[PDB]
C-alpha cells in the first residue's frame, strides 16, 4: 500500500513538475507570430 | 389591408388576453 | 540548444500527429489511467456496497450485466466524500467493495477534461487561431463536474454522483427528479431549450447550406466533391439561403451576417448547457425546482389539483421507492 | 352562477387570499411575559445544576479526562449563560453583573487551559470558576 | 458467454476508432 | 512550399473525376 | 418624431410592469397557496 | 484518511520524491533559463527565446 | 465621440468597457463608481434587513443574509446567539450608504469630467500596463490595504468588543479572543490540509483562536508582500512567464476571485464556526444528524435500547460505527459523521458519541436544538417552499446557507469562464491574432501536412 | 414602410393612445363580468364542488356526455 | 362552494358547543399556523414524532380530548403527553415557554383561538389530506 | 424593524437594495440615447 502510494506520488510529482516548469519556460513566445 | 389583417390578428387577441390576464391576477379567490 | 529547450519544443510541437502540449502532459496520463481503470472495472469488478448498508450492487459484465445495465458503481455511502485511494484501503478487495474505482476514474477524468480545455486553448495559440473553442468545451465539462463532483459535495457522498453506466444514469435521473424536481427547475428548462435549439439550428443551418450549394458537380457524382479542401471561394450562396429563410418567416429574422450566425450557433447550446450545469450545481445544495403543489384551492379552501400535483405524485413514487433499505427516518435530508 | 362577477380586490388586505399585513401582534397583547413561573423555574433548575456540573468538571480534570472535562462545561451548562443573564437582570445589581462577567472570563480561561492539557492550571481555574459561581449565587440569591 | 460478445463488440468499435484516427485519408489541397 | 499538394493525389476527388484526371 | 430610444424605454418599462403585476398575482390571490 | 496530514504526507518517505523531482526539473529548467536574455523589456510578452 | 465609438476604437457598444483599457483616468472612474455601487448595495440591503427584521423569529428563518455577518463580528447579539439589539446594524447600513455617495461622486467625476489619462497630469497615479514596476507598486499598495483590513478584523476580535464564539463555554457568546494561535504549524497546517471528507482544508476551522491568529498571519503576510512589491520589480523567471497587459491582469484576478467564490460557498455550506448555525441556520449535515438525534431520543424515551437496536439491513438504526470505528449516529447520517457542532460535542467522547451520555444525560435543550435544526434543513425550492421537493405549499423557507452557497458557486464558475475568456484573449492579443487569421501569412499553410 | 418609421410617427400614437387601451380594458371587463366562466364552462372558485358533489366530476360516456354534463353542472 | 358557516363552525368546548369562525379569524389562524408551527406540523402531521398527528382522530383520542377550541388552546399553553400525565412544555412550543421558543412570545388569546380554529377547520376541507401525509399530497 | 424615528422611511428602504439593477439598465438607455455608437 505504501509502495503504491510512493509510486503514485512519484508519478504525480513528475508530471506536475513537467507541467509547471514547461509553462514557465516562456510559453507565451511559442506562437507563430514571433519575429 | 393584408398587412393590417396579419398584424392586427396577432395584436388584438394579444392585448385582449393580456388585459384579461392582468384582471385575472386580482380574482382573489 | 539545451535539453530542456528541446523537450519543450517537442512537447509544444505542431508536428506530432496528436498535439501534446503542456496541458496534454497532465491530460494523457490522467485520461489513460481513467480509461484503463474504467475498462477493467466495467468488464470485471465485484459488486459495490453503494448505499453503505452491506447490500452490494453489481455493475460489471462478468457479474451478470449487459452493456446497458453495466456500470462502475458509485462509492459507498459510508465513505462519504472522504478521499479513498487504493493505499487508504486495508486490502484491494475491500477497496473494490466500497467503490474506490469510481473515485479514481472520476478524479482522473475530471482532471483530464480540464486538461482538454487547456489543451484546446494551447493548440489554438500555436495555430494562431483565436481562443474560445476552449470556452465552448467548458459547458460540457461543467455539467460533468456538476454531476460527478459538485453533487457529491453538496449532498456529502460520492454515492450520490452519477454511476458510470447507462442504467445507472437513468437511476440518477429518476432520483434527482424525485428529490429536487429538476424538470420544474428553470435552469434545466434553459438546458432543454439549449439542446432543442441546438438541434433546431443545426438542422436549419445544415439544411440551408446544403440547399444552396453552388453547382460544381456532375450528375453521376456526389455533390460533396464539388468542394475542394483549402479552396478560396465559398462553396454555397449565402444570399440564396438568406433570402429563402427571409421569405420563410420574415426578412428581419434572418442572419445576413455569417459571423454573427456562427456566434449565435456557438452561443445558444453553450449558454444552455452552462445554465443546466449550474442548475445541477445549485440543486446539489438543495435549492430545488418550483413547488406549485396545492397552489390552487377553491373558495372553501380544498385543493384543486393541477399538473404540478400530478407530477408530484410521480416524484413521490420515485422518492418512496428509491433506496428502499437505506432510510430509517421519514425525512430525506441527506 | 351564470353572471356572478369574480371577487376583485386592488392590492387590498381585506381578502382571505391577500398577502398584506403582519401575522403577529394583530389580535391582542401577548400572553407571554419575561421571567414567568415555568421559565424562571427552568433557569433556576439550570443554575442549581451548574454547581454539580462544575464539581463533575473538577473531578474529570482530576482524572485527566480532557474531552469529557471540556464537554462537561457545555453539557447541561449550554443554557448557563442565558439563565445567569435572566436571573441577574431580575437581581438588577452591579456586583451581580461583575461576578457574572468574572465567571464568564474564568470559564473561558479554563477552557483555554483544558485545550492545552495543563493539569495544574486546569485545577486552579476550575477551583476559581467554582468559587466565582458560588459568589454570584450568593449574590443574586435564591440558588 | 455474452461477455465475450460484448467485449468483442466494444473492442471492435475501439479498433475502428483507432484505425480512423491513425489511418485516415490524409487531407491534401487540390490543384 | 510546405507540401500540401503531395502525398495523396486522389484526395477530395471521386472515382470518375480522378480516373479522368489520371488519363489526362 | 418621438425618439425611438424613449419609445423603447417606456415600452419596456410598461411590459416589465405588466410582467411584475403577473408576478404579484402569483404571490397574491388565486393561484397562491395562501 | 481524515487525519489532517499536510499534503497527505503521513510517512516521511513521501517527501523525498515530492521535494527532489521538482528540484531535478528545476535544475533542467535552469539550464534553459540561464541561456536566455534576462534583461527587462517593454512589451506584453517576451519574443526572445 | 472620439474614443467612444466603433470607428475610432474598433469596439462595439456591447464591448464598450473594452474601450477603457488604455484610458487610465476614465477607467479609475469606472472602478470607483462600481465600488460605490458595492457599498451602496451593502448599506441599502442591510437597512432593508433591519426594516424587515421581526424580533420573534431567528435570523436564518427570515431570509436574512447580511445581519448574520455583523452578529458574528460581535454586534447586537447576546448569549446563545440571540439578537438583542439591531441599532449597530442600522449604523453600519447608514455608514455604508453615506459612503456610497462619496464613492459614486468620485467615480462619476473621474468617468465624465476627470482627466482621460492620468499619465501626463498625475504621473504618480498614471501607469502603463506594460510598465511592470509601477503595476507591482500599485499591487503592493493594495496588498498593504488588505493587510490593514485583516488587522482590522484582528483588532475587532481582540480588543474592540470581540467576536461571537459559538464554541464558547456554556452557550455561544461574544467573547474576546485573547490568545490567538500564532503557531505556523497550525495556521499553515490548515492551508496544506486536504479538502476531502474529514479534512475540509481551510473550511474546517473549529475555533476562533485559529481564525484570529491566521488573520494575524494574513495581515503580516500581506503587508510584508506589499512592501516587497513596492520596492521590487518582477524577476526574470516571472517576466517571461506572464502576459503583461491589462486583460491578462484581469484574467488573473478573475481566476483568483473564482477560486475564492467556490471556497466561500463551501464555507457557508459546511463551516459552522465562522458561520454559526444560530445565525445562518443548520448545515445539511447538521440537519441530518439532528434528525437522527431527535428520533434516537424519541425511541430511547419509548423504551428502546438505541445502542442495541438493529436496522433493516443489520446496521444500527440509531448508533453504529464509522469506517474508522467511532461510534456515530446511524441511518443515512452515516455519511455526515464528520459533523462537529456545539450542541452535539457535549455528548462526544474520545471514541465517538459516549453511550453513557447518550443514554442517561441528553439534555432537553439538545432535543430542542435537534428538532429546530431538523425542521429547518437547507432543503427548499426556488420559490422558497421549505422541505423536500415533494412537499406541499405551507412552509415558506430556504436556508441562508443554500442561498449563499448556490450564489457563490454560480459566481465562481461564471468567473472561471470569465478568466478563460480573458486569459485566452490576453494571450491572443499579445501575440497579435485576436482579430483573425492573416490571409497573407497563415501559419497552417506553412506547416508540413500531418499523415 | 419600415417599422421604426411607423412607430416614431405621431399619427401612429394618436391612433394607439385610444385603440390599444380600449381592448386592454375590454379583456378586463370580459373576465371581471364573469362572462368567461359562462362561455368556457370554467368553474368559479365556489363551483368545483357542491351538495352530493364533493367528489371530482367526470364524464364516463362518449355519446351522453352533454346529458351528464348538464346533470353535473345543474348548479 | 363558498366558505360557508357550515365549514366555519367548529366545536368550542368539550360538552359539544360550537363556534362560527369569522373569515378574518380563519385567515389569521392559517397564517399563524404556517408561521409558528408549519415547520413541524405542515399538513396536519408531526415531523419530529409522526406517531401523533393533528388529524381529528388523534386529537379526539388524546387525554384530555383535544378536538375542540378550548382543549387545543389549553394545549398551546399547558402542553402534555398524549396521555396527559407529563408536562412537555420544555420540549414543545408554549406561550409559557416562549423564551426558549421565541415564536410563541407574540401570540395572544385570540391568536391561539385562531390557530385552534385553523386546526379544526382543516379536516372539514379534505377527507384525508389533513394528517394523511405523503399518500394524499 | 427600523428605529422608531426612521420607520416612516420604510417604503424608500424597501426599494433601496434594487437600484444597482437599474444602474445596468441605465447604461443601455444611455447607449440607446446615442443610437448605439
Ligand atoms: C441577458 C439576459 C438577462 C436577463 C435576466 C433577467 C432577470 C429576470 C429575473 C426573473 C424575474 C424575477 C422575479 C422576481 C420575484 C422573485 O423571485 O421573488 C422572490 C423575492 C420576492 O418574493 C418574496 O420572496 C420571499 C422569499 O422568501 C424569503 O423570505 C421568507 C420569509 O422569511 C423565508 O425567509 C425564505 O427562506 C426566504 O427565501 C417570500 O416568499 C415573500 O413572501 C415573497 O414576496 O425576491 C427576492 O428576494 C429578490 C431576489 C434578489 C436576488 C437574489 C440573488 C439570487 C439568490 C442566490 C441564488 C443564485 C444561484 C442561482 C439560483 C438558480
Ligand atoms: C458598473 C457599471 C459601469 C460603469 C461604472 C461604467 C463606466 C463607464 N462606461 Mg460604461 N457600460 C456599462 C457599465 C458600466 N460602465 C454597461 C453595462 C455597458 C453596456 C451597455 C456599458 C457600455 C459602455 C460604452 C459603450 C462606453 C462606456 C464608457 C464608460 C466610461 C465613460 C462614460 C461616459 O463618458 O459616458 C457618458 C455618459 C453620460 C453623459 C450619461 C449620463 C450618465 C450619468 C452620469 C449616470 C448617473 C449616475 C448617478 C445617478 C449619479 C450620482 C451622482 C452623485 C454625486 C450622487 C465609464 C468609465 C465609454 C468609454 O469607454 O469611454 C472611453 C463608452 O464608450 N460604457
Ligand atoms: C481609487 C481611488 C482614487 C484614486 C486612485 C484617485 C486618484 C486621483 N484623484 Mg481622486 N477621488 C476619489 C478616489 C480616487 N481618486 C474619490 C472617492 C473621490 C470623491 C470624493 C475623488 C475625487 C476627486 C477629485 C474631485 C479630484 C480627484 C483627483 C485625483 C488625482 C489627485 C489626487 C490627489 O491630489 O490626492 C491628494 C490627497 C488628498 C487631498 C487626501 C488627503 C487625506 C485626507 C485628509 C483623508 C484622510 C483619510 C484617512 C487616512 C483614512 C483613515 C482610514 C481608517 C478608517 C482605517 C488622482 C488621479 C483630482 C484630479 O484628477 O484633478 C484633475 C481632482 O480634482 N479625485
Ligand atoms: C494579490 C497577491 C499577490 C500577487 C498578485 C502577487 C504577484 C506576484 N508575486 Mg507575490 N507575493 C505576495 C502577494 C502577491 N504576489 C505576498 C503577500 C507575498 C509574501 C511576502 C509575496 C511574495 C513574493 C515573492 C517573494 C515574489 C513574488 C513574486 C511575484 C510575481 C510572481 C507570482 C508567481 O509566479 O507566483 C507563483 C506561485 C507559486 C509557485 C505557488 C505559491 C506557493 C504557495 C505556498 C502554494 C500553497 C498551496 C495552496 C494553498 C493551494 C490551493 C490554493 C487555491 C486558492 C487554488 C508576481 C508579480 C516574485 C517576484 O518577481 O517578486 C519581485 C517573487 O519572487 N511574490
Ligand atoms: C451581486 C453581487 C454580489 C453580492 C450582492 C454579494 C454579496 C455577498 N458576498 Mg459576494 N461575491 C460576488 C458578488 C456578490 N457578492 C462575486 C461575483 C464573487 C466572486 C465569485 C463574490 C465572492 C464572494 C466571497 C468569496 C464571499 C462573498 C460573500 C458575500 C457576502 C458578504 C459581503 C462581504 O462582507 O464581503 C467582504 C467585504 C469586503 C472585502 C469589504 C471590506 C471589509 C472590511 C475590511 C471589514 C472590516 C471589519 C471590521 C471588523 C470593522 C470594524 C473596525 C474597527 C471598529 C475595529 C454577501 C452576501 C462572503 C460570504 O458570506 O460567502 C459565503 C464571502 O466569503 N462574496
Ligand atoms: C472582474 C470582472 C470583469 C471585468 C472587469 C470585465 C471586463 C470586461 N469584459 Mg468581461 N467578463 C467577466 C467579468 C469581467 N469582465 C466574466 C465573469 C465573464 C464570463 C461570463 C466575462 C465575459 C466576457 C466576454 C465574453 C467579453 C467580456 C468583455 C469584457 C470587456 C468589455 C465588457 C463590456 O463592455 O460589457 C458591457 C456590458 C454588457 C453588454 C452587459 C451584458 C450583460 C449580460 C447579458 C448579463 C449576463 C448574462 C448571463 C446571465 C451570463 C451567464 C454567464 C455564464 C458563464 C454562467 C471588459 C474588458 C468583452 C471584450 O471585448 O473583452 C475584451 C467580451 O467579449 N467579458
Ligand atoms: C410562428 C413562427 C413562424 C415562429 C418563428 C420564430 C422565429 C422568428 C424564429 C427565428 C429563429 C432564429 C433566431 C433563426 C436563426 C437560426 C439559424 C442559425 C438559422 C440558420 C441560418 C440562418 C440564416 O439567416 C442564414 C442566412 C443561413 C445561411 C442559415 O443557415
Ligand atoms: C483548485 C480549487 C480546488 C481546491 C483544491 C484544494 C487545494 C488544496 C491543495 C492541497 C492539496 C493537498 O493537500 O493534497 C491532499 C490530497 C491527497 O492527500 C490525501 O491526504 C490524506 C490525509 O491528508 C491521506 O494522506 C491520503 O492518502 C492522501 O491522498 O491531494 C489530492 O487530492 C491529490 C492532489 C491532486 C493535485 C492535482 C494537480 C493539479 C494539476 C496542476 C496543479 C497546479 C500546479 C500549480 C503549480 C503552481
Ligand atoms: C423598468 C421598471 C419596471 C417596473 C416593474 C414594476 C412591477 C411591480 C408591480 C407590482 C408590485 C406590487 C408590490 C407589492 O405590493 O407586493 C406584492 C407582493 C406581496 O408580498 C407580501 O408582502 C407582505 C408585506 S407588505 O404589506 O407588502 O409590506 C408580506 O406579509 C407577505 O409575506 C409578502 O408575500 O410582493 C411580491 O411578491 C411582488 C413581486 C413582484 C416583483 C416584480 C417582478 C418584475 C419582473 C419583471
Ligand atoms: C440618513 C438616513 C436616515 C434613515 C435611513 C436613510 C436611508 C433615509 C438614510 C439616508 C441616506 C441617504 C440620503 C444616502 C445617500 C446616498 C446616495 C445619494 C448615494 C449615491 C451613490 C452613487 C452611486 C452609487 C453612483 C454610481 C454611479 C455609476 C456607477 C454610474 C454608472 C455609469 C457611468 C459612470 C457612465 C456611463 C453610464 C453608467 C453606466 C450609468
Ligand atoms: C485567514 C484564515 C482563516 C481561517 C483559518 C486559516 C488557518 C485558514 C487562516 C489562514 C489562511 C491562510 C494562511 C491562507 C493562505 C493561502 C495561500 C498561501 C494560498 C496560496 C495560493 C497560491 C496560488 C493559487 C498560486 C498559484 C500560482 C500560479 C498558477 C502561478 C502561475 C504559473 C506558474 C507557477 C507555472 C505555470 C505558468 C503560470 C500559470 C504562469
Ligand atoms: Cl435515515
Amino acid at each position: 500500500m505504501f509502495t503504491l502510494k510512493i509510486v503514485v506520488y512519484t508519478t504525480v510529482t513528475f508530471f506536475v513538475s513537467l507541467f509547471t516548469f514547461g509553462f514557465l519556460s516562456n510559453d507565451a513566445s511559442r506562437n507563430p507570430n514571433r519575429k | 389591408t393584408f398587412r393590417w389583417l396579419a398584424i392586427h390578428g396577432l395584436a388584438v387577441p394579444t392585448v385582449f388576453f393580456l388585459g384579461a390576464i392582468t384582471s385575472m391576477q386580482f380574482i382573489q379567490r | 540548444a539545451s535539453a530542456w529547450e528541446r523537450f519543450c519544443s517537442w512537447i509544444t510541437s505542431t508536428d506530432n500527429r496528436l498535439y501534446i502540449g503542456w496541458f496534454g502532459v497532465l491530460m494523457i496520463p490522467t485520461l489513460l489511467t481513467a480509461t484503463t481503470v474504467y475498462i477493467i472495472a466495467f468488464v470485471a469488478a465485484p459488486p459495490v456496497d453503494i448505499d453503505g448498508i452491506r447490500e452490494p450492487v453489481a455493475g460489471s459484465l462478468l457479474y451478470g450485466n449487459n452493456i446497458i445495465t453495466g456500470a462502475v458503481i458509485p462509492s459507498s455511502a459510508s465513505i462519504g466524500i472522504h478521499f479513498y485511494p487504493i493505499w487508504e484501503a486495508a486490502s484491494l478487495d475491500e477497496w473494490l467493495y466500497n467503490g474506490g474505482p469510481y473515485q479514481l476514474i472520476v478524479d482522473h477524468f475530471l482532471l483530464g477534461v480540464c486538461g482538454w480545455i487547456g489543451r484546446e486553448w494551447e493548440f489554438s495559440y500555436r495555430l494562431g487561431m483565436r481562443p474560445w473553442i476552449s470556452v465552448a468545451f467548458t459547458a460540457p465539462v461543467a455539467a460533468a463536474s456538476a454531476v460527478f463532483l459538485v453533487y457529491p459535495i453538496g449532498q456529502g457522498s460520492f454515492s450520490d454522483g452519477m454511476p458510470l453506466g447507462i442504467s445507472g444514469t437513468f437511476n440518477f435521473m429518476l432520483v434527482f427528479q424525485a428529490e429536487h424536481n429538476i424538470l420544474m427547475h428553470p435552469f434545466h428548462q434553459l438546458g432543454v431549450a439549449g439542446v432543442f435549439g441546438g438541434s433546431l439550428f443545426s438542422a436549419m443551418h445544415g439544411s440551408l447550406v446544403t440547399s444552396s450549394l453552388i453547382r460544381e458537380t456532375t450528375e453521376n457524382e456526389s455533390a460533396n466533391y464539388g468542394y475542394k479542401f483549402g479552396q478560396e471561394e465559398e462553396t454555397y450562396n449565402i444570399v440564396a439561403a438568406h433570402g429563402y429563410f427571409g421569405r420563410l418567416i420574415f426578412q428581419y429574422a434572418s442572419f445576413n451576417n455569417s459571423r454573427a450566425l456562427h456566434f449565435f450557433l456557438g452561443l445558444w447550446p453553450v449558454v444552455g448547457i452552462w445554465f443546466t450545469a449550474l442548475g445541477v450545481m445549485t440543486m446539489a445544495f438543495n435549492l430545488n425546482g418550483f413547488n406549485f403543489n396545492q397552489s390552487v384551492v377553491d373558495s372553501q379552501g380544498r385543493v384543486i389539483n393541477t399538473w404540478a400535483d400530478i407530477l408530484n405524485r410521480a416524484n413521490l413514487g420515485m422518492e418512496v421507492m428509491h433506496e428502499r433499505n437505506a432510510h430509517n427516518f421519514p425525512l430525506d435530508l441527506a | 352562477a351564470s353572471g356572478d362577477f369574480p371577487k376583485q380586490s386592488y392590492f387590498g388586505a381585506a381578502p382571505i387570499s391577500a398577502p398584506f399585513g403582519d401575522t403577529y401582534g394583530t389580535a391582542g397583547a401577548p400572553i407571554w411575559e419575561k421571567l414567568g413561573e415555568t421559565e424562571k423555574g427552568i433557569f433556576t433548575r439550570i443554575a442549581q445544576t451548574t454547581k454539580d456540573q462544575l464539581e463533575q468538571a473538577s473531578e474529570l480534570i482530576s482524572l485527566g479526562s480532557w474531552e469529557a472535562s471540556r464537554q462537561r462545561l457545555r453539557m447541561t451548562m449550554y443554557e448557563t449563560r442565558k439563565s445567569m443573564v435572566r436571573l441577574t437582570d431580575v437581581d438588577g445589581s452591579k456586583d451581580a453583573k461583575d461576578l457574572f462577567a468574572t465567571f464568564k472570563k474564568k470559564l473561558e480561561a479554563l477552557d483555554r487551559a483544558l485545550v492545552a492539557k495543563d493539569k495544574a492550571l486546569s485545577i486552579k481555574l476550575i477551583g476559581d470558576v467554582r468559587a466565582s459561581y458560588n459568589k454570584w449565587a450568593a449574590t443574586v440569591g435564591g440558588v | 458467454m455474452e461477455t465475450l460478445v460484448y467485449v468483442f463488440l466494444l473492442a471492435g468499435t475501439l479498433g475502428v476508432i483507432f484505425f480512423a484516427v491513425f489511418f485516415r485519408d490524409p487531407p491534401r489541397i487540390a490543384k | 512550399a510546405a507540401g500540401w499538394f503531395t502525398g495523396n493525389p486522389s484526395f477530395g476527388k471521386s472515382l470518375i473525376e480522378y480516373s479522368e484526371e489520371t488519363k489526362k | 418624431r418621438i425618439p425611438l430610444w424613449l419609445i423603447a424605454t417606456v415600452g419596456g418599462t410598461l411590459a416589465l410592469t405588466v410582467v411584475g403585476i403577473f408576478f404579484y398575482g402569483s404571490y397574491s390571490g388565486v393561484g397562491s397557496s395562501l | 484518511e481524515g487525519t489532517g496530514e499536510a499534503l497527505g504526507i503521513d510517512d516521511t518517505r513521501l517527501i523525498v520524491p515530492v521535494i527532489l523531482i521538482p528540484v531535478i526539473t528545476f535544475i533542467l529548467y535552469a539550464g534553459f533559463a540561464s541561456e536566455q536574455d534576462n534583461e527587462d523589456f517593454f512589451d506584453t510578452y517576451d519574443q526572445r527565446r | 465621440v472620439a474614443g467612444r465609438d466603433i470607428e475610432s476604437t474598433g469596439f462595439a457598444w456591447w464591448s464598450g468597457n473594452s474601450r477603457l483599457i488604455n484610458v487610465s483616468g476614465k477607467l479609475l472612474g469606472a472602478h470607483v463608481a462600481h465600488a460605490g455601487l458595492m457599498v451602496f448595495w451593502c448599506g441599502a440591503m442591510t437597512l432593508f434587513e433591519v426594516a424587515h427584521y421581526i424580533p420573534e423569529k431567528p435570523l436564518y428563518e427570515q431570509g436574512l443574509i447580511l445581519l448574520p455577518h455583523l452578529a458574528v463580528l460581535g454586534w447586537g447579539v447576546g448569549p446563545g446567539g440571540e439578537i438583542i439589539d439591531i441599532y449597530p446594524y442600522f449604523v453600519v447600513g447608514v455608514l455604508h450608504l453615506i459612503s456610497s455617495a462619496v464613492l459614486g461622486f468620485g467615480g462619476v467625476y473621474h468617468s465624465l469630467i476627470g482627466p482621460d489619462t492620468l499619465e501626463e497630469s498625475f504621473p504618480a497615479f498614471g501607469y502603463d500596463w506594460r510598465d511592470k514596476n509601477k503595476i507591482t507598486t500599485i499591487l503592493g499598495i493594495h496588498l498593504i490595504v488588505l493587510g490593514i483590513g485583516a488587522f482590522l478584523l484582528v483588532i475587532k476580535a481582540m480588543y474592540v468588543g470581540g467576536i461571537y464564539d459559538t464554541w464558547a463555554p456554556g452557550g455561544g457568546d461574544v467573547r474576546i479572543i485573547d490568545s490567538p494561535t500564532l503557531n505556523p504549524g497550525v495556521i499553515f497546517g490548515y492551508v496544506l490540509k486536504s479538502p476531502w471528507g474529514g479534512d475540509g482544508w481551510i473550511v474546517s476551522v473549529n475555533n476562533m483562536e485559529d481564525l484570529v491568529g491566521g488573520h494575524i498571519w494574513i495581515g503580516i503576510i500581506c503587508i510584508v508582500g506589499g512592501f516587497w512589491h513596492i520596492f521590487t520589480k518582477p524577476f526574470a523567471w516571472a517576466r517571461r512567464a506572464y502576459v503583461w497587459s491589462g486583460e491578462a491582469y484581469l484574467s488573473y484576478s478573475l481566476v483568483a476571485v473564482s477560486l475564492m467564490g467556490f471556497i466561500a460557498s463551501q464555507y457557508s455550506w459546511y463551516n459552522n464556526t465562522a458561520y454559526p448555525s444560530e445565525f445562518y441556520g443548520p448545515t445539511g449535515p447538521e440537519a441530518s444528524q439532528s434528525q437522527a438525534f431527535t428520533f434516537l431520543v424519541r425511541d430511547q424515551r419509548l423504551g428502546a435500547n438505541v445502542s442495541s437496536a438493529q436496522g433493516p439491513t443489520g446496521l444500527g438504526k440509531y448508533l453504529m460505527r464509522s469506517p474508522s470505528g467511532e461510534i456515530i449516529l446511524g441511518g443515512e447520517t452515516q455519511r455526515f459523521w464528520d459533523l462537529r457542532a456545539p450542541w452535539i460535542e457535549p455528548l462526544r467522547g474520545p471514541n465517538g458519541l459516549d453511550l453513557n451520555k447518550i443514554k442517561n444525560d441528553i439534555q432537553p435543550w439538545q432535543e430542542r436544538r435537534a428538532a429546530e435544526y431538523m425542521t429547518h434543513a437547507p432543503l427548499g425550492s426556488l420559490n422558497s417552499v421549505g422541505g423536500v421537493a415533494t412537499e406541499i405549499n405551507s412552509v415558506n423557507y430556504v436556508s441562508p446557507r443554500s442561498w449563499l452557497t448556490c450564489a457563490h458557486f454560480f459566481l465562481g464558475f461564471a468567473f472561471y469562464i470569465g478568466h478563460l475568456w480573458h486569459a485566452g484573449r490576453a494571450r491572443a492579443a499579445a501575440a497579435g491574432f485576436e482579430k483573425g487569421i492573416n490571409r497573407e501569412n497563415e501559419p497552417t499553410l506553412s506547416l508540413r501536412p500531418i499523415d | 414602410r419600415p417599422f421604426s418609421d411607423i412607430i416614431t410617427s405621431i399619427r401612429y400614437w394618436i391612433i394607439h393612445s385610444i385603440t390599444i387601451p380600449a381592448l386592454y380594458v375590454a379583456g378586463w371587463l370580459f373576465v371581471s363580468t364573469g362572462l368567461a366562466y359562462d362561455i368556457f364552462g370554467t368553474p368559479r372558485p365556489n363551483e368545483y364542488f357542491t351538495q352530493d358533489r364533493q367528489q371530482v366530476p367526470l364524464v364516463n360516456d362518449r355519446f351522453s356526455a352533454k346529458q351528464e354534463l348538464e346533470d353535473l353542472t345543474k348548479g | 362552494t363558498d366558505l360557508d358557516e357550515n365549514t366555519r363552525t367548529v366545536p368550542l368546548d368539550s360538552s359539544g358547543t360550537t363556534v362560527i369562525l369569522t373569515p378574518e379569524q380563519v385567515k389569521r389562524g392559517k397564517r399563524l399556523f404556517n408561521s409558528s408551527c408549519g415547520n413541524c406540523h405542515v399538513g396536519g402531521i408531526t415531523k419530529t414524532n409522526p406517531n401523533l398527528g393533528l388529524e381529528p382522530d388523534a386529537l379526539s383520542l388524546a387525554t384530555p380530548a383535544r378536538d375542540n377550541i378550548d382543549a387545543l388552546v389549553d394545549y398551546m399553553k399547558n402542553p402534555t403527553t398524549y396521555d396527559g400525565l407529563e408536562s412537555i412544555a420544555e420540549l414543545h412550543p408554549s406561550v409559557k415557554s416562549a423564551d426558549i421558543f421565541p415564536k410563541m412570545r407574540s401570540l395572544s388569546d385570540e391568536d391561539l383561538f385562531a390557530i385552534g380554529g385553523h386546526i379544526l377547520l382543516q379536516p372539514k376541507l379534505s377527507s384525508e389530506k389533513w394528517g394523511g401525509g405523503k399518500i394524499y399530497y | 424593524k427600523l428605529p422608531e424615528a426612521y420607520a416612516v422611511f420604510k417604503p424608500i428602504i424597501d426599494v433601496a437594495p434594487v437600484i444597482p439593477v437599474f444602474f445596468l439598465l441605465l447604461a443601455f438607455v444611455w447607449q440607446a440615447a446615442v443610437g448605439f455608437r
